[PDB]
């Protein structure tokens, strides 16, 4: 379908005037549920864990990636919403988020681009849909181009993609030499014995976990996420994230590797550390991202790691999501807008948000306590499934430093609510504005799953268990 | 395998070391790319193995394709600054 | 417990700790002849680090005859206190002491391993509730321990005794 | 150009309550004890006697406790003892 | 039922406005309810009685009657119960002592103060692991939000306080849980004696779970969070932290970490005893030298749950007794003095410091009685139900360890010291200059006291009336061949 | 012992010392947007190099300078 609607909107969007944006982006957001609802039925496929490679051994089809797939599908209709509507009807907020021409196409293909990496069964395959997800993204950051620091970051975003993607390509092509093979699926437990491919596959991983942006090469990433757009940087913080992270599990070619447990040891504590002095709140946001990411590095050193990575990665989505349109709703109650890219900057700003809208506070109130993991929010069974797995496995002190490193990163969790339920002098009076029905609703369904997640736990272990086992 | 290799490791601390300007940046990407290639046939060769070649012709591809990208990228920073002083 | 050669691992730490100085010095000067004079003394760092910690940890490892996490404890403390040496006050000193040791002796203690040794780990061990009168390895489980184990690891006294009491005290 | 919709109005934000009679005559000098009195750890430094402190308190103190419970653990039973019986166990 | 009860709190809120008339009705069907519940439990049997499940696989939004049991599991024996019904008997006073003093967002907060009550009172009903743990943390945020928005001056450091040291503890505890779920991949209470780990093992799982403990009760050195959490508190999360939360920790103890890690715990006590004489004398002797009223009432808990702890590792059904009764006890005796010290002289005179009180006898006579009963009670006189926990409490422990208990026996002094020092300044003296004359105590505020002193009186004069609950427990837990 | 100790020695180990450890080390975290960033990316590729190196010949010795890296890094 994705082909399909990437053709079909292509020609549009050439056929179309600048002010149809926004119906056209209604139209694909309502297209991608149509088929989310539709075509779901295909589950079926996956029954006792039948796996399926297809394309002549290029893609390969399992549960496993049919969920991310539905994941993805899942981000991009609330991401595209944010832009196919409204929030409110005034001036301002027409300046404030106003959706390019090519935006939805550019959106559409790094999907594209994010599935093939996910499904990828062959390294010509995964070279080729890391390169189409690279342009992509990086067209992305660049689209909104009036705004310099958003021109700067897709400059800096082009070379540090294009130097990872070069390390990439001479890893995959070092496993060519050695083996004149192209396929993770032709290595087996008597070949990684026999041989020391170590280095090679430690250097693939590498190359793409550089490219979330794990330390010690963050900052030009977290850099990148604070320059761009708050709705492009609520996009491009996502998707990539998911993707790797999802190829890099289905692989598992760094089990009990020594160098990525040091590396997520030390992704682990500068994520928490270093967001504590912040005091902009996307550069808060993207040191959450990073510490998340440590926690989802560790699933990397062991095998059967399918439950715990799709149940945090699902939970962390949503969690994510939620927090950037909560963000995005106490624009309106702000007195001074930054500029027309990024409304809010500083975390001091939503300070006495409690006396403008409480209940936006109890939904922040609610997201924030998943993150730190307080049960029983769907962030506690996320961080437990993930603690049940690394013990299984002997990871004890990797245990205690992500015990360490999830109570510091509480503390720059709560500045967020500990500003927002403080106190404003001037309190909103009266409005006649009503926020956009849609994306009420939609920030109203990521906080009810948040919340009441937990009732379906054990009907969810027992669907894993026919469909991975 | 050798000048493929040395191409790779020069433009590389081009590329980091620059500190003179960005279309040093730019070459040293594409020299990059012609350096894994030159590893990759030669490998290819010595197996008498289409797969390399193969790969080789998808990389010259999308380095054709991320050419053009990053120079569109470096016009559209230049046309807010009128000026790269790298 | 056969020795670590003290004198050979330390002055092979001392080579590496001064190699990695060096490449430290080096980035340093890139990212800000120069360079040692503007190093901040990163080179003595790395090497005193390194020759407290090997120094240290062999000397302690030797004298005990045991290789556990009290070692890295104190070559913790050790590498600590150079480190805390260089704030030229003495709670700072002392302060980097104990917490370099505290942190050092709690890795030593998991392992001394940043990753996991896979056949110790539980995945990889044998589990469950053991077979018929099995030696209880360290991650089985039973119903009943054998009374005999039990006097033998908590020790006698304070309610334990070889023979329960009431069987003790019968009359015939 | 970019500035907050007209279409809102903002007032005061008044507690509301009844204001009681100040039935407490506040003393500067004795709040400015209890502030420098509550705030003690913001001031707190290293010395001679506060580290003697604790080296006391926080070392010396445990490791006596520790010797006497570690030492005397399961060596008394007392339940009726007689004459010439030993009230220690080793 | 669930949808014509919802009916009706949506009408009242519309028309009334202030919810606080609702929850206060709601706490008193609670209370009667689990006295009902109590009418209606055997208590000639071992066995936990009420039980049902929740989240189970085939009935998600249901109860359970499946023959896997893959969800969160609740009931009751006679050790859950006492506690529920201490539970049950404090919320009502919780809410009630805060009935005029809550003028701004007043719904908001009678809506934290009912959740957190509903909150402990669930956790009592915990019988697995999890399900504990997942009700164990779900105080927290409630607690911030709590402190935060209604506490005094110094409140947001208090609410950072009371979520981050509380968190430390219980990921600890969570590495615990793990490991047990891991390698047992079982969590219940009903059958966990029968798995005996190795002894290793256990001596591993043994930390976390009392680093959870030292954390939560508190104990000696990481108790410093308690005293100012109390002192910024609201009234109502006061009475709430001091007389439930804590004794959480102590029924964490008897059902989390005796029956599964008997022999570890059997390696482990001494240390235990070096830590709780520690918490009692030296915080017994810190408290001498505070200078607000609030924090040396929070300094005072400390020390009687460090006894509470000698006497609940003491391997003898005296001293387990006397640890449960000590904390019921604390229960009733603690919220009174927080209700005097942050309800009373706190709201007529928006201030805490020492210097500013004296002679309060002769404008109101009555609050001083109130004050000489509460501390006399606090310090452990006999006939009250905080002496007979003290006393049974210091038997155990002299008992596992005739040492350490009979140095412990200083106990009684201290308390003294400390109490009697604070309300000697109180009651007596010419009436102080700084304050001016207030109400006397009025007859809401006399009914809560009224109610916490006839509650300790009533088990300080017989005790026994709690041992129908408990005669299994004493025996349940102690470990000897 | 209330002061010394407890609002003393405790909260250095406690609320306060944590605050001051965690500003140092966040300030130095976070203390020409590309040269800056390809030269971390080469230092990181040569760091690790030599780091897995060290590792090879002996496990023991790169203990320290892990610790002293992480001493420049946050310190
Ligand atoms: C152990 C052996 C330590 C021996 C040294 C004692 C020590 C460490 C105590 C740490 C305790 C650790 C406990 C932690 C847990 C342990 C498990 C405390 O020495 C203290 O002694 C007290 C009492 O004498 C002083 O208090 C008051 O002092 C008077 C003011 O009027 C009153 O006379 C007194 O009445 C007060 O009370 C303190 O000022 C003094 O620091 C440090 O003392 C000495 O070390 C040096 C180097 O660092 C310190 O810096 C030096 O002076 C600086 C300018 O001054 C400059 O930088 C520089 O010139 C130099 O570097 C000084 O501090 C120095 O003095
Ligand atoms: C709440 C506070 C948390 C802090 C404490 C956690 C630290 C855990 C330490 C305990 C523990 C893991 C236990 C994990 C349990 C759950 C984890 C708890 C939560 C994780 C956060 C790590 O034990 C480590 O101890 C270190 C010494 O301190 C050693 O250091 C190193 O020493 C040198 C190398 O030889 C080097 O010189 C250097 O590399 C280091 O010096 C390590 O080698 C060792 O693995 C023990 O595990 C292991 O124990 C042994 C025998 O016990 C078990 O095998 C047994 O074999 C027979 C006898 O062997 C028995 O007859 C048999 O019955 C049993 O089969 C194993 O199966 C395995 O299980
Ligand atoms: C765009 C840029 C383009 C530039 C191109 C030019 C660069 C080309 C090469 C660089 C490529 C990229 C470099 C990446 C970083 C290299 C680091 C790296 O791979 O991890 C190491 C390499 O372990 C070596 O044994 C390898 C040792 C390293 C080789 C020795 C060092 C030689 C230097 C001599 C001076 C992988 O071990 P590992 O983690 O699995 O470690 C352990 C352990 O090895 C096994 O025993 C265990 O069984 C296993 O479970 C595991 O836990
Ligand atoms: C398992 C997890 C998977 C999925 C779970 C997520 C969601 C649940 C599934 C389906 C959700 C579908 C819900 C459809 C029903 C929801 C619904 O009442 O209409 C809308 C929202 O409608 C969506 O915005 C519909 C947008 C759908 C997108 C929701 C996805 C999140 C809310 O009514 P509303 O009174 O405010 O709408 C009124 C009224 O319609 C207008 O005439 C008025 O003029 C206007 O003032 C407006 O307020
Ligand atoms: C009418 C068609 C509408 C279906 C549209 C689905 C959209 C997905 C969008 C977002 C993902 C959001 C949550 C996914 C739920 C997992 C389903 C599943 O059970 O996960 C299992 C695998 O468990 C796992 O690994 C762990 C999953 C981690 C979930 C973390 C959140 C838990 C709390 C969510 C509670 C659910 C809310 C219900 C409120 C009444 C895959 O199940 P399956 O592959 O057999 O497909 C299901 C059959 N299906 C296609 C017809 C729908
Ligand atoms: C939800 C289901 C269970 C609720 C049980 C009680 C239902 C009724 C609650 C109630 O009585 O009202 C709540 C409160 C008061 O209503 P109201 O008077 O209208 O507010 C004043 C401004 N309008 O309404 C409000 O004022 C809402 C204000 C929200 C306050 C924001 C911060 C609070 C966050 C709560 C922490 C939750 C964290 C969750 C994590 C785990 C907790 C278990
Ligand atoms: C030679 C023979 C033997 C060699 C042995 C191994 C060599 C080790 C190399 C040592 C690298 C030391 C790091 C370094 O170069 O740091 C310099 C630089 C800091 O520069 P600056 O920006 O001034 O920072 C000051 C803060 N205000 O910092 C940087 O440039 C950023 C750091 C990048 C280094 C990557 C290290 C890999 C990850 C290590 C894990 C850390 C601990 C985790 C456990
Ligand atoms: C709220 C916040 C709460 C935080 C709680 C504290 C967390 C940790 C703080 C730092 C503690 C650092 C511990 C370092 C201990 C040093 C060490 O090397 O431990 C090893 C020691 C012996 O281990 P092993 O090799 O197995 O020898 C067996 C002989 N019977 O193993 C041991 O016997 C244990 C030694 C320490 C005992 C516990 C210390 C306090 C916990
Ligand atoms: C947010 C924190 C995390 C949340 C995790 C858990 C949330 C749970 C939500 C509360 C729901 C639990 C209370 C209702 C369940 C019990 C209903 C019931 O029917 O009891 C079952 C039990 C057996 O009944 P049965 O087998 O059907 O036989 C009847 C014979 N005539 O019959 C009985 O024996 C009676 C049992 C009495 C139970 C007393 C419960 C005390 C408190 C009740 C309300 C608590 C609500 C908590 C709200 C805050 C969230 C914790
Ligand atoms: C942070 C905040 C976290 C909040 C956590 C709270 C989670 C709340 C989940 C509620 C589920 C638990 C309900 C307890 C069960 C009580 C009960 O039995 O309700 C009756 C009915 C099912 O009853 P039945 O299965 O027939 O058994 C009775 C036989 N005598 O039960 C029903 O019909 C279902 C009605 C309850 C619907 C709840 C929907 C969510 C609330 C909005």
């Amino acid at each position: 379908m994705l082909i399909l609607a990437i053709i079909s909107l292509i020609t549009f969007v050439s056929m179309s005037k600048l002010s149809d944006n926004r119906a056209i982006i209604r139209l694909i957001n309502i297209y991608l549920i149509l088929v989310l609802v539709l075509d779901s039925f295909l589950y079926l496929l996956f029954l006792n864990n039948q796996t399926y490679t297809v394309m002549g051994e290029l893609l390969i089809f399992n549960s496993f990636t049919f969920y991310i797939d539905m994941l993805i599908y899942f981000i991009m209709i609330v991401i595209s919403s944010l832009y196919g509507y409204n929030l409110y009807n005034n001036n301002l907020y027409k300046t404030l988020f106003e959706p390019k021409k090519e935006l939805i196409i550019l959106f559409l293909i790094n999907i594209l681009g994010a599935l093939l990496i996910v499904h990828s069964n062959d390294f010509i395959t995964l070279f080729v849909a890391i390169e189409l997800q690279s342009y992509s993204i990086y067209l992305i950051t660049a689209i909104y181009n009036s705004s310099y620091k958003a021109s700067k970051a897709s400059m800096l975003y082009f070379f540090m993609g294009g130097i990872l993607s070069i390390l990439i390509a001479y890893s995959i092509n070092t496993y060519y030499s050695v083996l004149n093979s192209y396929t993770l699926h032709s290595l087996d437990s008597l070949i990684i014995n026999t041989l020391d491919l170590n280095l090679i596959l430690i250097a693939l991983s590498l190359g793409l976990l550089f490219k979330i942006g794990i330390a010690p090469l963050h900052k030009w990433l977290i850099s990148i996420y604070e320059n761009t757009p708050i709705l492009i940087t609520i996009y491009i913080s996502l998707i990539p994230k998911i993707s790797i992270l999802s190829y890099l599990v289905l692989s598992n070619i760094s089990i009990n590797s020594l160098v990525i447990s040091i590396l997520a040891i030390l992704t682990l504590l500068v994520g928490s550390v270093g967001g504590l002095l912040q005091i902009k709140i996307k550069r808060l946001l993207a040191f959450s991202g990073l510490t998340n990411a440590g926690y989802m590095m560790l699933l990397l050193l062991l095998n059967n790691n399918e439950f715990s990575y799709l149940y945090y990665i699902t939970q962390y989505s949503i969690s994510h999501l939620a927090i950037f349109m909560i963000i995005i709703f106490s624009i309106y109650y702000i007195n001074y807008i930054n500029n027309q890219y990024n409304p809010i900057i500083y975390v001091n700003q939503l300070k006495g948000l409690i006396h403008d809208n409480a209940y936006l506070v109890l939904s922040m109130a609610i997201v924030v306590f998943s993150f730190i993991g307080i049960p029983p929010l769907l962030g506690f069974f996320g961080k437990l499934n993930i603690l049940m797995s690394i013990l299984n496995n002997g990871y004890y002190f990797i245990s205690i430093v992500l015990i360490v490193a999830s109570l510091i990163s509480a503390l720059y969790y709560l500045y967020l609510l500990n500003v927002s339920i403080q106190d404003k002098n001037n309190i909103l009076i009266n409005s006649n504005e009503t926020v956009s029905s849609v994306l009420s609703y939609i920030l109203s369904s990521l906080i009810i799953l948040i919340t009441f997640g937990f009732i379906y736990n054990s009907l969810i272990i027992d669907i894993f268990n026919v469909y991975f086992n | 395998m050798f000048i493929g290799t040395i191409i790779l490791v020069l433009s590389f601390l081009g590329f980091v070391f620059n500190r003179r300007n960005i279309i040093l940046a730019f070459i040293c990407l594409e020299t990059m790319l012609l350096g894994i290639n030159l590893i990759l046939l030669r490998n290819s060769v010595l197996f008498d193995d289409i797969s390399g070649s193969l790969f080789a012709i998808v990389i010259i591809i999308l380095a054709g394709v991320e050419s053009a990208i990053g120079l569109s990228l470096l016009v559209s920073y230049y046309r807010l600054r009128g000026v790269i002083n790298s | 417990f056969h020795p670590y050669n003290t004198l050979g691992l330390a002055t092979q730490s001392a080579m590496v700790g001064l190699g990695a100085g060096v490449v430290a010095a080096a980035a340093r000067n890139s990212l800000a002849l120069t360079t040692f004079s503007k190093s901040g003394g990163v080179v003595t760092i790395f090497t005193g680090a390194s020759i407290a910690y090997v120094f240290t940890y062999c000397s302690a490892a030797n004298l005990r005859e045991r290789k556990d996490g009290w070692n890295h404890m104190w070559a913790g403390a050790a590498t600590g206190a150079v480190l805390g040496a260089r704030t030229k006050l003495v709670p700072a000193f002392i302060g980097w002491t104990v917490l370099c040791g505290a942190a050092c002796g709690l890795f030593g203690w998991t392992g001394a391993r940043f990753n996991a040794d896979r056949k110790a780990s539980l995945e990889q061990s044998p589990k469950g509730f053991v077979q018929e009168d099995a030696h209880q390895t360290f991650w089985e489980v039973v119903h009943r321990r054998p009374l005999s184990l039990t006097v033998e690891q908590l020790g006698e006294g304070r309610g334990i005794n070889a023979v329960p009491i009431a069987t003790a005290t019968e009359a015939p | 150009e970019l500035k907050p919709s007209s279409a809102i109005q903002r007032g005061p934000l008044n507690k509301g309550g009844w204001d009681a009679p100040h039935a407490l005559h506040n003393d500067g000098a004795i709040d400015r004890y209890a502030h420098w009195r509550t705030f003690y750890q913001e001031r707190f430094k290293y010395t001679r006697a506060t580290g003697k402190s604790t080296l006391i308190f926080l070392v010396a103190f445990p490791a006596l406790i520790g010797y006497v419970a570690y030492q005397s653990e399961g060596l008394f039973e007392f339940a009726g003892k007689r004459r010439g019986e030993s009230v220690t166990t080793r | 039922i669930l949808l014509s009860s919802l009916y009706l709190f949506n009408r009242i809120l519309a028309w009334q406005g202030n919810v606080k008339h609702f929850y206060l009705f709601a706490s008193n069907l609670l209370l009667l309810f689990i006295v009902v519940l109590y009418i209606n439990f055997n208590t000639f049997s071992n066995s936990f009685q009420f039980n049902f499940e929740l989240f189970n696989s085939l009935n998600p939004f249901g109860l359970s009657n499946s023959d896997i049991s893959n969800g969160l599991l609740f009931g009751i024996d006679g050790l859950s119960l006492t506690f529920i019904l201490l539970t049950v008997l404090l919320i009502p006073l919780t809410l009630l002592g805060n009935w005029y003093n809550i003028n701004f967002n007043s719904n908001l907060y009678y809506t934290l103060v009912l959740a957190i009550g509903l909150v402990i009172l669930l956790n009592f009903w915990a019988l697995d692991y999890i399900s504990f743990y997942i009700l164990f943390e779900a105080t927290l945020p409630l607690l911030f939000i709590l402190i935060h928005i209604y506490g005094s001056s110094d409140s947001e450091r208090a609410s950072f306080y009371v979520l981050m040291f509380t968190l430390s503890g219980s990921l600890f505890m969570l590495l615990s849980i793990v490991v047990i779920s891991i390698v047992l991949n079982t969590t219940n209470f009903i059958n966990h004696n029968l798995f005996v780990l190795s002894l290793d093992l256990q001596t591993i799982i043994w930390l976390g779970l009392f680093i959870a403990i030292m954390v939560k009760t508190p104990l000696f050195p990481i108790h410093v969070w308690l005293p100012v959490v109390h002192s910024e508190s609201p009234l109502a999360g006061s009475m709430i932290l001091a007389g439930l939360i804590l004794k959480l920790a102590l029924y964490a103890i008897l059902r989390l970490l005796l029956p599964l890690l008997c022999e570890a715990q059997i390696l482990y006590t001494p240390m235990i005893y070096i830590i709780s004489l520690l918490t009692i004398i030296l915080t017994s002797l810190a408290t001498l030298r505070q200078i607000d009223l609030k924090v040396i009432i929070a300094y005072s808990s400390i020390s009687h749950m460090g006894i509470a702890i000698l006497g609940v590792c003491s391997n003898t059904s005296l001293g387990i007794y006397g640890s449960i009764v000590l904390g019921v006890a604390h229960g009733f005796v603690s919220p009174a003095l927080f209700l005097i010290v942050g309800g009373i002289l706190y709201d007529r005179y928006h201030i805490r410091i020492v210097n500013y009180y004296k002679g309060l006898t002769t404008y109101m006579p009555q609050l001083a009685t109130y004050i000489i009963i509460l501390s006399f009670a606090n310090i452990g006189t006999p006939l009250t139900g905080n002496f007979t926990g003290e006393f049974l409490s210091l038997q155990g422990g002299f008992i596992r360890n005739p040492i350490i208990g009979g140095i412990s026996c200083i106990s009684v002094l201290l308390a003294a010291i400390y109490q009697l020092k604070l309300t000697n300044k109180l009651t007596g003296g010419i009436s102080s200059i700084y304050m001016h004359r207030t109400n006397d105590v009025t007859i809401r505020e006399k009914f809560i006291m009224n109610i916490l002193i006839i509650s300790t009186l009533i088990i300080g004069i017989c005790p026994q009336i709690m041992y129908n609950l408990l005669y299994w427990t004493v025996n349940n837990y102690i470990y000897i061949i | 012992i209330a002061h010394h100790v407890d609002k003393g020695s405790l909260y250095r180990l406690g609320p306060v010392g944590i605050n001051r450890l965690l500003n140092k080390a966040s300030y130095n975290v976070i203390n020409s947007s590309l040269s800056m960033n390809s030269m971390l990316i080469l230092i990181t590729i040569v760091s690790l190099l030599l780091l897995v190196l060290v590792m090879n010949v002996n496990f023991i010795i790169v203990i320290p300078v892990l610790i002293s890296i992480l001493y420049i890094l946050f310190s």
